[PDB]
């Protein structure tokens, strides 16, 4: 290898990731609005959120897809776009040794139809998604809180919930309870300016307008 | 065709002793509910044409230890699997019809994640 | 009008004549790696760091020098632009005293961020270094001028904008000092803002001194009270304290320097 | 490990299998704490020459993703090959 | 554009239709929370700040974002009907340990320069 | 018949806090992610990271 | 000690040797489990049949590595998806019967043998090699080079003060946990900071099948349910 | 390659079932289960006792906080403050003012101990390898405020614990 | 090298000097100040300061690769001699 | 074009009603928007591209023990992203926030001349390079 410490990328595997990219677009181009295929060889096609079970159920049934195999279903918060939340769900399909991701944008008041009818593991993934984020799920069995305390207000992984949190916990013994208190921190956390004032990679240029 | 597979291994699917007629009728069936679909769609330009190919290939050879590799599909016990589910995947976009275009394109700059 | 077609690595613009290469990549962003020109100053081209290879042609030229001609297409992220960024950048660096954890531009020092970006991953040299001696200039400045890349940046800033017909680069070769000769005190107004003109830790602020780092003080936006000028200043805030004080750009009210009083 | 060799076979056959010579604990076989000082070897780029950092500028060849269609007969392809049905361990059929 | 989605109302009468119907139900375990919590608080007590919080959003006017509010509410009965959650869960809104806060001008002053 | 438990007393910040950190100040987080099994979970994240860099590790 | 761009550490002059000695009586330790643990009348019947899942059921609730595995799903993402070196080492991926809490119970245990041998294929293959990328900008300069040549230093200092810089984008990369799929979604905003790095959690999507898992069992049996399973605490929640 | 590990076929002749019949009936995989117990009984115990022995260790041990100086006695610490750049917990805090000559030595280096996780990143920050993390692991407290370090409770450990982690970093730093 | 405070108060070689009416001592009653008893400050008095005969030496604390980075430091100004910051020693010119 | 039930609200966005912020830290606490001011110690300008939206500070009283600048503001610590301002100010209304927005200024254009430096009569000549 003349290039020992660069990742040595690979093209064939490419080329049919990027061939099943048209391919999952035609079948179903109602919904399919951009198909992306990554540097890395990962497949991402974007859909609309209100065809997101056509899109998972033909995946999920499809015999030149059978991407049964659901890992998880996720969040990235992005508060300058319009629709600042954006679900996404990665897929692993068996006989095909291969992962494709689904994105669907949405807002804090645009429900999405619970994905547990084209795959029902991820019952719990709503009950996180809906907890740490907010995002609410259209016709769902039980969208519970099970990842953060018991009468938590709030969806602390959006970015306006900040770090630290709103409430703090003590035992008073005027109560005989742990009980509640607005944060108050010895110390706060140095906010660090990390970033590079000057120009990184020149590949991701945004292009001004 | 030979010795009745006992264990199929994978747990639950049971191992039908009529593979091969099972497959061939559902292999209509999927080809019947790819008939009312329009010829522009590229559900039946591509599905059916996996179909027959694989209907012409399980009706060519009626032995199940070859076939195994003919459609490469791993144990005929799970090939009517996804194909019983190809029927039912049919059935589903016999409903959402999404061979029309973009519902509608999305936010300008919703894509496009440097920032 | 008079604005003449240039190419970016392919991608057309136009320029208005006259305009430098570093100014014409400049509309688009490309801020090609840069140690001796600033906007507000006069241009030397002494660091040859903005070289960028012009396209069709065997010759790299200065992106601060040379400013147009009719099409010639900028090739910013050239092979041969890499490698002459590259050549200069550890020229300047071999003899820069090891002082990175001990110099207070580490954080913010640009030596540092070119060599990350546009830099190498190691060293070649195998000989000794140049050291220079400190002339103190002031109380309130610094002088570590061994760290001196002698981009001549702060000379001008003395000729120009002060006024002040002082400081420039004594010696020569590889013993060019850019300092005073005799110990000249500098007492300009503006004196205080030939720190943030140098690059380097060559000059730094003597009353700040090691206080903190860059990467943790919080930065607040206020303006200059003593003077009725009003000037844009940045506000340094550490743990409930105030340390340094650093100029904004708001054009007419001050450019990009504040007086030494407010700094 | 010390133990006398008539205890030894009691434990020997109440476990039929020889437990003295792969016996659990450490002994005199570990590497001794003091070791000789090491010289680690230089990396795969700890080159004088012709090792511009361009060559290998691996940080940077990084590409946004390809787009491959975007809203702003050819035959059914597979994503990827499917995989072959893996064979018996040759050391060993089943357990 | 404006014309937003409904996530169950189409305005604000089905979105009060829901307020309603929650609001009525917060009170038919209300006398009984306290009675299995082992609490000290009288059931009037419960009643009120079950009333005061809903004056403490009852200044919207689209119905999506109401209706998040009364499943947030029915978000939030459960929780305590099957001792799900704990005395301080419940015991937070009843705000008892938190020191008493300044309200005017003057005292604002004269505690700290917290505006 | 029903089971469905109810987690989050090990609920922590993770994500949260990951982002206000670095990549290298990152790697505590997965060390300490699962409190069972160690190394591996660095194996997921340096491979993830390396990924991103289009960086292939050294052989050895 | 694993790090992006490579281990951060060598190995100590030795401790190979100390890996062989301990291997070697490893599997003379495991079969001490073996007989007590295995055989036991009544260790078997408290994990035979005890809670099953089929193969699709299993496979739709996102189970993933040893438990679709003893549960008869053939997949493993060491050979589908050979990360790293392993696409030099031999090993067998210990599919069983039915799938109940004695299945995977041999599944495991025969991992360990299998571990056994991936680790005497790596213990007599260690190559004379670096233990990091020669690319200061992500790997940390050696130390002995951090206080001689400045582009070490400086290249010490930024990656200490903010660290590499990751091209944007975002990445899912999983790996075969020990006990399950974990994968890292981690989502880079070209900087020197991630953004979200969302957690593919074995235990977590493990113990998203416990309501199936449990359809028609005692209440003693719950804790064997959750055995024959992979339920950290420290990492079910993300 | 895969292996199956439970499939197995029971020998159905009178030997093998009377040898199943036996099994189940006159308990033998039972007593096995008794039989390597005993061999564990008359085993040599691995219990190291404490504090007269001691669990073996190794040169790159991380612990206690330790701020060194140099052979001539001067403090080691620059205040170079790359520490708390890396220091993902944030546990330390440096602050310095110029010395009465000069030379920078914080007038802060405070380990919240009972906040860093002895990482080793604090160790592999400093170019000068001031802050290095001492041998030592036995250093409980009874009251919080004594876990909360200081400069000076640093440098005290580093006097201390000074001939062990010169010793250790000797043997070690090649491996740096 | 440590000088005492009016309330004993043993002062650090920082100078931190808990006043007489600072309520942050009883922090401190029944207990002990830790103050350091070698003081950075004057340590670098007694160490002996060596002529070398050339323009520029560099200085790495010594230790090899144990010490200092290898900065450079001109012997040249004649004034106070020219003291490695890294180090805290110093080198001196011996006059040529 | 799309038939999920479309109804109109006016309603400017205020999901502030569930965001969960109580209602000290959503009245009284100011929010502030514009991009970043490179410092001058350093030429670099990347800083200066993207819009944050930060608040404003409160009071950090020193921790008697140990000397910690301790803080009760848990909103001090929050600077977000924005590439521009529209999205910024609509950030302020979702999360209906006193907002203080103020246009970015931008590099006026330089005239720049190496020849300047050596004129006939112009001051532009400098007498060192
Ligand atoms: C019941 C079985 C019979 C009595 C115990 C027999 C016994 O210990 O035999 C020695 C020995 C003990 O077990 P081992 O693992 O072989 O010992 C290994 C080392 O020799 C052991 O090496 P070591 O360094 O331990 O040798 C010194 C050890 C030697 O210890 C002995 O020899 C044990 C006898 C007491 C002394 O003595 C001590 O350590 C001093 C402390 C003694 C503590 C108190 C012992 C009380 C014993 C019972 C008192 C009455 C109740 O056993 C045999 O030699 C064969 C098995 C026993 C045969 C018994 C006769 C038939
Ligand atoms: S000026 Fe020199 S010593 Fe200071 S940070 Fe920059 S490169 Fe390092
Ligand atoms: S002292 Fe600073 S500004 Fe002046 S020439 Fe040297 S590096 Fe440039
Ligand atoms: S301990 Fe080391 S890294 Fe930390 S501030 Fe002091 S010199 Fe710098
Ligand atoms: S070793 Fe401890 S004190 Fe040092 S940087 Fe790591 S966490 Fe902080
Ligand atoms: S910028 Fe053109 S040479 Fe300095
Ligand atoms: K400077
Ligand atoms: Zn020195």
């Amino acid at each position: 290898d003349t290039r020992p410490t660069i990742r040595p990328r690979n093209d064939v595997v490419h080329k049919q990731l990027s061939a099943f990219g048209q391919y999952v677009a035609e079948i179903l181009p109602k919904y399919v609005q951009q198909v992306q295929v990554s540097c890395f060889n990962e497949l991402e096609i974007f859909i609309h959120p209100d065809g997101v079970i056509p899109v998972l159920t033909f995946l999920r049934d499809h015999t030149n897809a059978q991407f049964k195999s659901l890992a998880d279903l996720t969040a990235v918060d992005v508060p300058t776009r319009q629709n600042r939340f954006e679900i996404v769900y990665n897929l692993l399909s068996l006989r095909f040794n291969s992962q494709i991701r689904v994105k669907t944008y949405t807002d804090e008041l645009t429900p999405i139809e619970s994905s547990v009818t084209v795959y029902k593991a991820a019952n719990w993934y709503e009950r996180e998604i809906w907890d740490m984020f907010g995002v609410f799920f259209a016709n769902h069995p039980d969208l519970r809180r099970i990842l953060t305390g018991y009468g938590f207000e709030g969806h602390p992984f959006r970015k306006d919930f900040p770090l630290s949190g709103y409430v703090e916990l003590r035992y008073d013994d005027e109560v005989k309870r742990v009980v509640a208190e607005p944060v108050e921190l010895a110390q706060e956390f140095r906010k660090f300016d990390l970033n590079s004032p000057w120009e990184a990679f020149p590949a991701y240029r945004q292009p001004p307008e | 065709a030979g010795l009745l597979k006992k264990t199929t291994g994978l747990v639950g699917l049971a191992v039908c002793e009529t593979p091969h007629e099972r497959l061939k009728i559902l292999y209509t069936k999927i080809l019947d509910v790819l008939g009312q679909i329009p010829k522009n769609a590229a559900y039946r330009k591509y599905t059916e044409q996996i179909t027959n190919e694989k209907l012409g290939m399980v009706k060519a050879e009626p032995d199940v230890k070859k076939l195994e590799e003919q459609l490469q599909g791993g144990q005929i016990e799970e090939v009517i699997l996804q194909a019983e589910n190809e029927l039912s995947l049919a059935r589903k976009m016999l409903r959402w019809k999404p061979w029309e275009p973009l519902v509608e394109e999305p936010p300008a700059n919703q894509w496009k994640w440097p920032i | 009008s008079n604005l003449i077609e240039v190419f970016v690595d392919g991608q057309s613009v136009m320029v208005e004549p006259g305009t430098t290469v570093l100014q014409a990549c400049e509309k688009v962003g490309m801020q090609i790696p840069r140690f001796c020109y600033h906007e507000r100053l006069s241009v030397a081209g002494n660091c040859r760091m903005c070289l960028v290879e012009i396209e069709k042609a065997p010759k790299v030229v200065a992106a601060c020098a040379m400013p147009v001609m009719k099409g010639w297409n900028i090739l910013t992220n050239s092979e041969k632009s890499k490698k002459a960024r590259e050549g200069v950048m550890e020229f300047l660096l071999a003899n820069h005293p090891l002082d990175c954890p001990i110099c207070d531009q580490g954080g913010e020092c640009d030596l540092q961020d070119q060599s990350m970006m546009f830099g190498s991953d190691r060293s070649r040299f195998l000989e000794g270094k140049r050291a220079v001696e400190d002339k103190n200039i002031g109380p309130l400045v610094k002088t570590i001028m061994t760290r001196c890349i002698q981009c001549t940046r702060c000379i001008r800033f003395a000729s120009e904008i002060a006024g002040v017909d002082d400081l420039g680069t004594t010696g020569r070769g590889n013993d060019m000092q850019v300092g005073t000769y005799i110990e000249k005190m500098f007492m300009s107004e503006l004196s205080g803002n030939i720190i943030d003109i140098c690059p380097v830790g060559a000059l730094t602020s003597k009353p700040y001194a090691f206080t903190a780092r860059p990467w943790e003080t919080r930065k607040t936006e206020s303006i200059d009270v003593m003077d009725a000028v009003g000037s844009n200043i940045v506000v340094s805030t550490r743990t409930g304290e105030v340390m340094r004080i650093l100029p904004r750009m708001h054009e007419d009210i001050n450019e990009e320097w504040i007086s030494d009083k407010t700094r | 490990a010390s133990a006398t060799r008539v205890i030894q076979l009691l434990r020997n056959w109440a476990s039929g299998r020889d437990l003295q010579a792969k016996l659990q604990l450490r002994y005199q076989e570990i590497s001794k704490r003091t070791q000789p000082p090491p010289k680690l070897p230089v990396g795969p780029s700890h080159k004088l020459s012709n090792n511009y950092y361009c060559t290998r500028d691996g940080r940077r060849e990084a590409m946004p993703p390809s787009i491959v269609m975007s809203s702003q007969e050819k035959k059914a392809v597979t994503p990827a090959p499917p995989i072959k049905r893996w064979e018996l361990s040759k050391d060993q059929p089943y357990l | 554009g404006t014309s937003v989605k409904p996530i169950f109302s189409r305005d604000m009468n089905e979105a009060k239709r829901r307020v309603r119907e929650l609001y009525r139900a917060w009170y038919r375990e209300v006398p009984n929370t306290v009675h299995l919590f082992q609490l000290d608080i009288s059931v009037k007590q419960g009643r009120d700040k079950v009333r005061e919080m809903f004056m403490k959003n009852a200044h919207v006017t689209d119905p999506r974002v109401v209706d998040l509010l009364v499943i947030k509410g029915k978000m939030e009965l459960e929780e305590t009907i099957n001792v799900w959650k704990q005395r301080t869960h419940i015991m937070r809104f009843f705000h008892e340990t938190e020191a008493p806060r300044p309200t005017d001008f003057l005292s604002k002053f004269y505690v700290g320069h917290d505006p | 018949r029903k089971c469905d438990p109810h987690i989050g007393l090990l609920h922590r910040g993770t994500e949260k806090l990951i982002e206000y950190k670095t990549y290298l100040q990152a790697l505590p987080y997965f060390d300490r992610l699962d409190y069972v099994s160690m190394m591996c979970n660095e194996q997921a994240y340096s491979l993830a990271v390396e990924k991103l860099l289009n960086i292939q590790p050294p052989p050895r | 000690y694993i790090r992006p761009g490579g281990v951060h550490q060598d190995l100590p002059l030795g401790l190979l040797d100390d890996i062989y000695e301990f291997s070697k009586n490893f599997s003379f330790r495991i079969d001490e489990l073996e007989e007590m643990l295995t055989n036991n009348r009544i260790w078997r019947n408290r994990t035979v049949d005890i809670g099953v899942v089929t193969a699709e059921d299993a496979l739709n609730y996102g189970f993933s590595g040893v438990m679709l595995r003893g549960s008869g799903i053939q997949w493993d993402l060491r050979k589908t998806q050979p990360y790293d070196v392993y696409d030099q080492v031999e090993f067998d991926v210990p599919i069983g019967s039915r799938g109940d809490c004695y299945d995977r119970y041999l599944c495991r245990v025969e991992e360990m043998r299998q571990s056994l041998r991936i680790i005497s294929q790596c213990l007599n293959k260690m190559p004379p090699g670096e233990i990091k990328v020669d690319d200061a900008k992500v790997s940390p300069p050696k130390r002995a080079e951090m206080k001689t040549s400045m582009e070490s230093l400086i290249h010490h200092f930024k990656l200490y003060t903010e660290g590499y810089q990751v091209p944007p984008g975002a990445t899912y990369t999983a790996i075969e946990a020990p006990k399950g799929e974990f994968g890292v979604y981690l989502v880079s905003d070209g900087s020197s900071r991630p953004y979200r790095c969302k957690i593919k959690a074995p235990g977590f999507a493990h113990l998203a099948g416990l309501d199936k898992m449990s359809k028609g069992h005692m209440l003693a049996d719950v804790v064997a349910i959750i055995g024959t399973q992979d339920i950290v605490f420290g990492e079910v929640d993300r | 390659t895969y292996k199956f590990v439970n499939m197995r076929e029971p020998s159905m002749d009178m030997k093998s079932v009377t040898d199943r019949a036996a099994q189940t009936l006159l308990w033998t995989e039972l007593v096995r289960g008794l039989g390597m117990t005993l061999s564990y009984l008359f085993r040599e115990p691995a219990t190291i006792n404490y504090p007269f022995e001691k669990g073996p260790l190794s040169p790159r041990f991380r612990g206690e906080h330790a701020l060194r100086r140099y052979p001539s006695g001067e403090e080691r610490c620059i205040a170079c403050k790359l520490c708390e750049a890396v220091c993902p917990a944030q546990a330390i805090t440096i602050e310095a003012e110029p010395r009465a000559d000069g030379s920078r030595r914080t007038t802060r280096y405070d380990i919240d101990m009972t906040k860093c996780i002895y990482c080793g990143f604090c160790q592999e920050a400093c170019p000068v390898d001031a802050i290095v993390e001492g041998p030592n692991f036995e250093f409980s407290t009874e009251t919080h405020e004594e876990l909360l370090y200081n400069k000076e409770k640093l440098l005290n450990n580093g006097d201390k614990w000074e001939a062990e982690i010169a010793a250790n970093i000797q043997a070690d730093y090649l491996y740096r | 090298g440590v000088r005492t405070s009016p309330t004993g108060e043993k002062v650090t070689h920082t100078g931190q000097a808990y006043d007489d009416g600072d309520y942050r001592r009883v922090r401190f009653s029944d207990r002990q100040k830790e103050v350091n008893e070698n003081f950075a400050i004057d340590l670098i008095a007694e160490q002996p300061v060596s002529e070398v005969g050339s323009r520029v030496i560099s200085c790495d604390g010594g230790g090899g690769a144990l010490g200092h980075p290898r900065v450079y430091i001109n012997l040249d100004k004649e004034t106070k001699t020219g003291t490695c910051g890294y180090c805290g020693l110093q080198f001196r010119q011996p006059h040529h | 074009t799309q038939d999920t039930q479309l109804i109109a609200v006016d309603e400017k966005l205020d999901i502030t009603t569930l965001t969960g912020v109580p209602e000290e830290h959503i009245k009284t606490r100011k929010v502030r928007i514009f991009v970043p001011a490179r410092n001058n110690m350093q030429s670099g300008v990347n800083n200066t591209k993207k819009w944050k939206m930060e608040f404003d500070t409160r009071e950090r009283w020193e921790n008697p023990l140990m000397g910690w600048s301790s803080t009760a503001d848990p909103l001090s610590n929050l600077v977000l992203t924005f590439s521009t301002k529209e999205d910024a100010v609509a950030f302020a209304e979702k999360n209906g926030w006193s907002f203080d927005v103020e246009e970015r200024k931008v590099p006026k254009p330089k005239s720049k001349s190496y020849g300047a430096n050596f004129s006939w009569n112009k001051r532009t000549r400098v007498s060192t390079k």
